């Protein structure tokens, strides 16, 4: 909430995770001098660091384009869930984060009381509220935790897709005990021996 | 195993001069492609329900899967002709099949197969034949073909339950996967028996449709948390919006009583509404591994089959197993389901049932209008990218409620 | 009014020009059921004669 | 419904009311057409319009 | 409602939005659902304490329960109720309640 | 302990539900583990019942309770379910009528 | 000083912002003077669009020297003009885009519909989820005796 | 997507001016995306190369 | 989504104006004649002369 606000593509940006792959593609606001972003592969011949080369734009996209995919590649982790029982939220399961309570409010903005009746507010009091936080957890095995929850997020489709698509294909190579146990027995030849 | 007879059916045209693309839509494929085999087609369907299954090219999962279909169908027609052709955008990256290629250079004397609406056999082909091994993971995809293409309807799909001989092995292990939703133990399962050229080792097979039971009789009605296969049904998640959610769980309540010995039904779903339902799908593409170890009774006969798709080799007949299918529109059944489990007083109707019909009524609306509304566009183009029909086609008939009681008497 | 019931799809006189024209959720009546709402309506001014 | 055997009603008879009910009506086969009988495409999909 | 004000900007009307989206003047006949005056806080204490003090601003705080703390004085000595109207106000949490 | 938990929230263990307008939100899983423990605790020191290992642990995992019962599962399809019900409560009754 | 409109074939292009006070009297023309000296056989430099604030009050008029315009709408990464502000009024723009949150914004979008490649949503169901790395070795038990 | 290459793939950035590139820069390019992977994956050994 | 990645479409055309009011650069309803087809819109690719 200001004059002018604008968005601006920031990879990880609001990754609260111990784990850095620290191939990230960071970018500024279009307010300040982008430029050597699109410099970076192929404009050797042109040291000149206000200019970049035009011909070279479209191969240095899309590397640009390759790593913010790889920087990407990740299991979205369920960290803890609260019962969020107040005023200002109807009963809503609220992502615990182990540290900062700031990410809350920007990854629920819905959880925000109205003061004024200024353009923000009207948006957001034009808007359905309820979805915010956990819907549904997912276990069934009595006496273990979750295997996982369905929760309304700050959430970006796009990266969303990248990690989902990740998460198919380590699916596709994951093996249960009985076959890995075939493999092993088979493997040995019946001349060693593994416990089923 | 090797079925010497692997006899597949390519798909009719809905009254077109051409097979069911444009050449964009076709080079679209091939090449923004290159594998012949099914994880690209996959990767898309793998995706939970998230993903909208709307685009440019692609209006559904399902319209993705009838294009998959017709280019099989189109490309085959060279390779798996008499004195092998190929030309027009594809030329075989060699003989063995390997890849979609653009038509290589000093190559052009085999032609660009003009067919109409033919089934072929496979190992009719000298190549096919000695290809074998490599065969196998295609042959799976075949079948798909065929299974779709048969009919003008949703998928043929196949149903088996074995009673009595359970091995405890296939308990055991399935029990791991408890959590997760159909879709991925498909996925896995295809995935493997592709992998390996495809075994008599019964086990993977007896695994897949036990399963299909398991989520047909969960779907039903006659399976849910009180009436278990010993502890097995399948749990829809999601009561509101009718994405309902169909994971295996396993809660003991009751052991079902065991049928009488042999139980085998296939199910085909009316309504173009089948598009939108990743369930019933994966049912389908689940009957059709099951088809590539075994022989199946002799295809759904031509009763209910339009008249291109009669007198199918040894496919369609008469006198055979399974005579007619059992046919369903998927609206109706909901409201099926709800009935059984109001009869055995599971459940009040009043809100719980009132409900989900209220949502899934809303949901037949949405996809109705958006799957007409797409269909404007290839009946109107020289391109099609979706199954054709017609409005009328919607209609709350086609069997539905047979097909509900015809499940449950199985469960017997 | 409860006779006349939803008919949903194509409209015309012959195949031919009935092909071209389709017509979403009207109405029809049945042969049947004109039956039983003519002998009504007769029985009706039957017992009024 | 009133007792008719009561007081304050009119007796007027005007050109402007001149006694009708509904004596027969139109029948002409001509008449009893409009119009198209409804049809579907084969029964199948969007397609068969044929 | 309470979050549902319009303030009184360049001559404009001090009003409310009434309920099912009325703009309406602060004055008149107000309910606060318990619930509704937790939120508000600071805005609602603003407001409606003037109009209650220095016009006719019918307040029905919506309660249903309540745990109640009283008090005694004589009727000899001129008193008013404002030092505990505004204590009330400024212990009122989101939240929470004090004692009535 | 049932019958208390029935009044915080939507069960339909059978109670009549007297204070339904005196305030209360509709407790969770996890709350209700929280109130319980409370409970039993007083249960607890009232009867100078120090042993933890008594009433303790019946709120690990969804203490929602309504019907405690037990079983047994054979492998010839069956299950043997022994449901053992409670007669007298005097203690509840003198609850309610307090209520 | 004169007339000659210049049309610049870039195709696409890199820009760079700014912005000033829109109750004075700029000209752009020192800033583009640098971009126009600066062009190279070999290298461009980003792309000046200086703009004036959105204003949210009945203020006075200034003149305002712009000269370079896009054959097409840029606008979009423009997220909200104001806000926490009661009326935009002179220099005045547009408010948050709510596409960008479907489901949250309008009740009736159940949180994963077919939006590619037209927006980017910003708030749907996320799903999280709780998954051990056993060893190979570990899942199974061993027989030493062999 | 910079070259011509036997291969169908979708092209979306054809409006994306780029310079005539040859077999150098597609060599290049290739580098550099191989690179690219190798740092990701956190891989010393031959990939590609 | 370009934009959101600092990256513009179209091409430019430079003009004198000299106004009062907020005519933003970065969305031009771009009806002048900026097109082959344009009155008095001549084209210059020719090298040095």
């Amino acid at each position: 909430e200001g004059a002018v606000n604008r968005i601006v593509c920031m990879t990880n940006w609001a990754s609260l995770g111990d784990e850095g792959r620290g191939l990230e593609v960071r970018l500024p606001p279009p307010t300040d001098s982008s430029v050597h972003a699109y410099k970076t592969v192929l404009s050797r011949g042109y040291i000149d660091n206000a200019q970049f080369n035009p011909l070279a734009l479209r191969s240095n996209v899309l590397l640009m384009l390759l790593q913010f995919t790889l920087s990407n590649l990740k299991i979205n982790k369920s960290s803890t869930f609260t019962s969020d029982v107040t005023t200002i939220t109807s009963g809503r399961m609220i992502r615990a984060f182990e540290g900062r309570p700031e990410l809350l409010a920007l990854a629920y903005p819905g959880r925000a009381v109205l003061p004024t009746q200024t353009k923000n507010a009207q948006f957001l009091s034009t808007a359905i509220a309820d979805r915010i936080g956990r819907l549904d957890r997912a276990n069934l095995i009595g006496g273990e935790v979750s295997a996982m929850v369905e929760c309304m997020e700050l959430c970006d489709a796009l990266t969303l897709h990248i990690r989902e698509t990740y998460i198919m294909l380590l699916r596709s190579m994951h093996q249960d005990p009985t076959q890995i146990v075939q493999i092993v027995n088979e493997c040995a030849n019946n001349l060693l021996n593994s416990t089923i | 195993m090797a079925q010497r007879q692997f006899f597949g059916l390519t798909y009719n045209f809905y009254g077109q001069p051409a097979p069911l693309f444009d050449l964009n839509d076709l080079q679209e494929l091939a090449g923004c492609y290159a594998r012949p085999w099914t994880s690209r087609f996959s990767h898309l369907a793998i995706s939970t329900g998230s993903l909208p299954v709307w685009s440019a090219r692609y209006p559904s999962v399902a319209s993705r899967n009838i294009v998959v279909n017709t280019l099989l169908g189109a490309h085959l027609n060279p390779f798996a002709g008499g004195q092998i052709t190929s030309h027009q955008g594809i030329t075989w990256r060699d003989p063995v099949l390997s890849s979609l290629a653009p038509v290589p250079a000093i190559q052009p004397p085999p032609v660009w197969a003009v067919a109409e609406n033919v089934l072929l056999d496979s190992n009719n082909y000298p190549t096919y034949v000695l290809n074998l091994s490599s065969m196998w993971p295609i042959n799976q995809d075949v079948h798909i073909m065929t299974m779709w293409a048969l009919s003008d309807q949703g998928p043929i799909y196949h149903l088996e339950v074995p009673v009595d001989p359970m091995p405890a092995a296939t308990t055991a292990a399935l029990m791991a996967y408890t959590g997760v939703p159909i879709a991925h133990l498909a996925q896995t399962a295809y995935r493997f028996a592709g992998q390996l050229p495809q075994s008599p080792d019964s086990t993977m097979v007896s695994t897949i449709r036990w399963l299909s039971a398991i989520w047909f009789g969960s779907l039903t009605g006659r399976l849910n948390r009180s009436r278990t296969c010993n502890g097995f049904y399948f749990e829809f998640a999601k009561p509101a919006l009718n994405p309902d959610q169909a994971v295996l769980k396993w809660n003991d309540g009751a052991r079902a009583a065991p049928p009488a010995a042999a139980q085998s039904s296939y199910i085909r779903c009316i309504s173009p509404h089948w598009q939108h339902q990743i369930v019933e799908v994966a049912g389908a593409l689940m009957s059709q591994s099951v088809t590539a170890v075994t022989g199946l009774p002799a295809l759904i006969d031509e009763a209910t089959l339009p008249a291109w798709s009669q007198g199918v080799a040894n496919l369609t007949g008469n006198g055979q197993g399974v005579v007619p299918c059992l046919d369903y529109n998927p609206v109706p059944m909901a409201a099926a389901r709800h009935l059984q489990w109001r009869q055995d007083g599971l459940i009040t109707a009043a809100q719980e049932a009132q409900l989900n019909n209220d949502y899934t009524a809303y949901a037949l609306t949405i996809e109705r209008h958006l799957t007409a509304m797409l269909v404007a566009n290839p009946i109107a183009a020289g391109r099609m990218p979706i199954q054709p029909f017609n409005a009328a086609d919607f209609g709350q008939a086609g069997q539905t409620a047979a097909a509900v009681a015809l499940a449950q008497a199985m469960f017997v | 009014s409860s006779f006349t019931t939803t008919t949903s799809g194509y409209v015309g006189a012959t195949a031919g020009d009935a092909l071209d024209n389709p017509v979403t959720n009207g109405v029809f009546i049945s042969t049947v059921q004109i039956m039983n709402l003519q002998r009504t309506i007769a029985a009706r001014m039957r017992d009024v004669a | 419904t009133y007792n008719i055997t009561g007081d304050g009603n009119s007796f007027t008879p005007t050109s402007d009311m001149t006694s009708t009910a509904a004596p027969a009506i139109d029948l002409k086969p001509g008449v009893l057409n409009p119009t198209g009988k409804l049809w579907r495409p084969v029964g199948t999909s969007v397609a068969t319009i044929d | 409602r309470f979050g549902t004000i319009v303030p009184r900007p360049n001559g404009l009307e001090p009003q409310l939005i009434d309920d099912g989206n009325v703009p309406r003047d602060i004055a008149g006949d107000w309910v606060y659902p318990s619930d509704v005056l937790q939120v508000s806080v600071a805005v609602f204490r603003d407001y409606v304490w003037p109009m209650v003090k220095a016009g006719r601003t019918r307040v029905l705080v919506e309660l249903g329960h309540y745990v109640y703390t009283l008090h005694y004085y004589d009727p000899q000595i001129s008193l008013d109720e404002a030092p505990i109207l505004e204590e009330w106000l400024s212990k009122i949490n989101p939240a929470g309640i004090p004692p009535v | 302990a049932r019958s208390a938990v029935a009044q915080c929230q939507d069960a339909g263990f059978l109670v009549p539900r007297p204070l339904d307008a005196l305030r209360q939100f509709d407790v969770t899983s996890a709350a209700a583990a929280e109130i319980m423990h409370a409970v039993n605790d007083a249960f607890k020191t009232a009867f100078d019942l120090d042993g933890a290992l008594l009433d303790g642990l019946a709120l690990y995992g969804d203490p929602r309770i309504a019907d405690l019962s037990a079983a047994y599962l054979q492998y010839g399809g069956n299950v043997v379910r022994e449901h053992v019900p409670p007669g007298p409560s005097h203690i509840h009754r003198a609850l309610q009528q307090v209520e | 000083a004169g007339r000659t409109r210049v049309l610049v074939e870039l195709g696409h292009y890199v820009y760079t912002l700014h912005y000033y006070d829109p109750q004075i009297s700029l000209d752009e023309a020192p800033i583009l003077e640098e971009w126009l000296s600066k062009i190279n056989p070999a290298g461009i430099p980003p792309v000046p669009f200086c703009i004036p604030i959105p204003q949210v009050y009945p203020c006075i008029t200034a003149r305002r020297v712009h000269y370079a315009f896009t054959s097409e709408n840029n606008n979009d990464s423009l997220f909200s003009t104001n806000a926490a502000s009661i009326d935009t009024a002179f220099g005045e723009n547009a408010a948050v885009s709510p596409l960008r949150w479907p489901g949250l914004v309008d009740p009736n979008y159940r949180v994963g519909t077919n939006d590619l490649p037209n927006r980017i949503t910003l708030y749907n169901s996320l799903y999280r989820y709780n998954f051990t790395y056993p060893t190979l070795d570990g899942i199974m038990y061993v027989r030493s005796a062999t | 997507q910079c070259q011509d290459a036997g291969f169908l793939v979708p092209r979306p950035l054809d409006a994306l001016r780029q310079f005539d590139v040859t077999s150098a820069a597609a060599a290049e390019i290739m580098h550099a995306v191989n690179d690219a992977f190798k740092t990701a994956f956190d891989l010393d050994g031959a990939l590609l190369d | 989504e370009m934009n959101l990645f600092n990256v513009a479409r179209g091409n430019l055309y430079l003009v004198q104006t000299a106004t009062n009011g907020n005519w933003s650069p970065m969305a031009p309803v771009a009806a002048p004649p900026f097109v082959r087809g344009g009155p008095n819109v001549r084209v210059v690719g020719r090298f040095g002369t």
